[PDB]
DNA sequence: GCCTACCGGTTCGCGAACCGGTAGGC
DNA sequence: GCCTACCGGTTCGCGAACCGGTAGGC
């Protein structure tokens, strides 16, 4: 990391580190059952350190100059002990009682909507509101990178406390998590408790949190970096990193026709609270996901389906394309385990592009996932490996796309047929789910870009 | 109205009773005992030694009246008389404390080292076999 | 947990956040517990246990709000208990 | 969180005093 | 051959100063 500028001497002398430890380190503590929730960060630039709430004017700091170098570390070193429990080298680090824990720190030539769209996932600020929501520190978690190997942590941590809510496990067990994983990612709760993390869902919310919050960092990732000369404009630049060929596809084409045809036609009875208005197609190439996917179009039973996702999430789709959820990760929210899921109505998908009434944009994928030959299913079943023979799971709804109207595209079956009843009425299901479990059975097709009309 | 009254009113008598015994016993070994008699009092009685002049009276005169406390029953640390409970203050882990709580916990019997050339005066306060009284 | 905290003075040192004079040793004073805005945890405001209801506060039951009053002598508790009503 | 008055345990500093060696006086 | 007034130095006694660890404040 860079030096704190609560010190007052950031852009003057540079921090220290010996060879390789870097002397600068970022602690926390927090007990859910007193409230504490705290952070201490110290350094070596004088000693310099912080302490106090996290995310609050609640605290204060210590700026001061040593005698010398080498009293620096006896200071350092000292202080960190008494602060953290362990000393300064360790092969694997123990937390203590009551005592802190680490953190680990790390003129343009384009269409006016394909402008529009680097503007709109681009856009950090607007991701940055994006997590304010989820209570996650704000301050700071910009210019400080968050490990990988520490998120993998706070990741398996929600995954222990799915585990220990399945099985009504002891009330301490949960609390252990609890504080391991607030202690692990900052959040700010102001002056009130952090909660408890003993429901289904709320693990499901702070899970949603982590992969939101990676999608930022990968956008940042992108953004900073490249080769800075002047010959290109900026907002090609950042089309360059996306990686992908992007077109607009023209609203007189016959095709275009088709996919507001799919708009219109597949959205849901019962998601009735909004209403749909495509203000763009785009044609989505990404960089040799053709070379990737020519494997799957031998494969039959090949469907153009829809996929909705943040905006926040599309900066890092566009580049690495649709990726299944880490092995780390929990299970819980999804309906039968970790791996692309699609629908083939836009309203379904659309619900995870998270619009407002104040934020009335968003993004909707549609995507040639070759399903091959399908294992259906009507109720909810975590699946770790697939049936002989079967490429792909399908989720049974009751209301299906008529499939007595399925038009075709280009070899691609798209499904624009309004609902009627399904085969079979004994789910848990109301519509559709396609779910591919290798990231090469997917293959982006469109790019949409929908506003919404509420009733407020 | 007239057992309940009386039960009732002979605790708010037991219970000034158990008050100012204790009281009586505290200052009696801030009179004749130093800290670190104190200190070694219940370290010989396997107690976790506070930190506080208070409360380390406080600990003896409950250890003395009451009984060694024995260590918890699944985190093995030190619980602690707090207003109206025994509330263990070990670790059930580095991350959480441990949460136990009791008004009858466990403990063996207070042993005095052979040491006291005044423990026939503060024992001869009419102090017989008794367990704490708690608030209404 | 409480709010309010009572003891007799473990040092002759803190001042009374009233009238702001040394509140000497082993005397009974009262505490309400506020947030320091200097790190994350509860401090005490001590008083004066004369000063204390002259600052508004009303505690309806010490014995329930107020910390600290089990392990008060008894006459000293009824001293409180009283005052608390007047 | 960090700051500091207080506690006991030791050393330090200095003046009385204790002592032995002595050299002018009878 | 004593005595004794004078002086240099080792000792002793006792409060002042020092000091590291810490309970209590904010
Ligand atoms: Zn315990
Ligand atoms: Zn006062």
């Amino acid at each position: 990391a860079a030096v704190d500028p609560d010190s007052g001497l950031e852009h003057s002398a540079h921090v220290l580190e010996k060879g390789g430890k870097v002397f600068s380190a970022t602690l926390g503590l927090v007990d859910i059952v007193k409230g504490t929730n705290s952070y201490y960060k110290l350094q070596l630039l004088w000693i310099f350190r912080s302490w106090g709430r996290v995310g609050t004017v609640i605290g204060s700091n210590k700026l001061e100059q040593m005698p010398s170098k080498e009293d620096a570390i006896e200071h350092f070193m000292k202080l960190y002990e008494e602060k953290t429990g362990n000393a300064w080298h360790s092969k694997n680090f123990t937390k203590y009682p009551k005592k802190f824990y680490p953190l680990e720190i790390d003129k343009s030539k384009l269409p006016k909507p394909v402008q529009d769209l680097i503007k709109m996932i681009f856009d950090v600020e607007s991701m940055k509101k994006a997590m304010v929501e989820y209570e996650i520190d704000l301050q700071k978690m910009p210019l400080g990178k968050l490990s990988k190997r520490q998120i993998q942590a706070a990741y398996s941590i929600l995954s222990e406390v799915q585990q220990a809510v399945s099985q009504g496990s002891s009330d301490s067990q949960i609390l252990d998590l609890s504080n391991r994983f607030y202690t692990l990612i900052p959040h700010d709760f102001g002056m009130k408790k952090p909660p408890l993390l003993n429901n289904a869902d709320s693990v499901q919310a702070k899970a949603e949190m982590l992969d939101n919050l990676l999608d930022i960092e990968v956008a940042y990732s992108l953004l900073r970096g490249g080769s800075d000369d002047s010959s290109k404009d900026p907002i090609d630049v950042n089309y360059e990193k996306l990686k992908t060929d992007i077109k607009v596809v023209d609203r007189d084409s016959e095709e275009a026709e088709i996919i507001r045809k799919y708009v219109k036609n597949t959205h849901a009875t019962t998601h009735n609270a909004y209403d749909l208005e495509v203000i763009d197609i785009f044609k989505i190439e990404r960089e040799g996901e053709c070379q990737r996917y020519k494997p799957f179009k031998q494969l039959h039973n090949r469907r153009l389906l829809w996929h909705g996702s943040r905006t926040t999430n599309f900066a890092g789709i566009l580049s690495q394309g649709l990726r299944i959820a880490p092995p780390e990760a929990p299970v819980t929210g999804y309906m039968f385990g970790k791996g692309i899921y699609f629908a083939d109505m836009v309203s379904k998908s659309a619900n995870y592009c998270h619009t407002s009434q104040g934020d009335p944009i968003g993004l909707i994928l549609l995507g040639e996932v070759a399903l091959g030959n399908m294992y259906e299913l009507k109720h909810a079943s975590h699946i770790s490996k697939l049936p002989k023979g079967k490429h792909s799971v399908k989720g049974l709804g009751k209301t299906t796309p008529d499939p007595s109207a399925n038009i075709s595209l280009d070899g691609v079956d798209v499904p624009l047929g309004t609902g009627i009843s399904s085969g079979v009425n004994d789910t848990s299901l109301l519509y559709n789910e396609y779910i591919v479990y290798d990231i090469a059975q997917v293959n982006l097709k469109y790019l949409l870009k929908l506003k919404f009309n509420f009733k407020t | 109205s007239k057992k309940e009254k009386d039960k009732d009113s002979k605790l708010e008598k037991a219970l000034k009773a158990q008050n100012d015994l204790i009281w009586n016993i505290k200052d009696e070994l801030k009179k004749v005992c130093s800290t670190n008699d104190l200190k070694e009092l219940l370290i010989f009685n396997k107690q976790q030694v506070p930190s506080g002049e208070s409360a380390i009276l406080d600990r003896v005169a409950d250890g003395m009246v009451f009984g060694a406390l024995l260590p918890c029953e699944e985190c093995s640390g030190q619980l602690v008389f707090k207003s109206d409970a025994y509330y263990c203050t070990g670790d059930v882990t580095a991350w959480t404390k441990c949460m136990v709580k009791t008004q009858t916990p466990n403990r063996k019997e207070w042993v005095t080292p052979k040491e006291f050339r005044e423990i026939s005066y503060l024992k001869k306060l009419k102090v017989k076999k008794q367990d704490r009284i708690f608030p209404p | 947990d409480k709010l309010y905290r009572v003891e007799y003075a473990k040092s002759g040192r803190a001042s009374c956040k009233k009238c702001s004079e040394s509140i000497p040793k082993d005397s009974l004073r009262m505490a309400i517990m506020v947030q320091s805005p200097m790190f994350d945890g509860k401090v005490p405001h001590w008083y004066h246990f004369s000063c204390f209801w002259k600052v508004g506060h009303s505690i309806r039951h010490p014995d329930v709000e107020v910390d600290g009053f089990s392990e008060l002598r008894w006459d000293d508790q009824q001293k409180v208990k009283k005052t608390a009503e007047a």
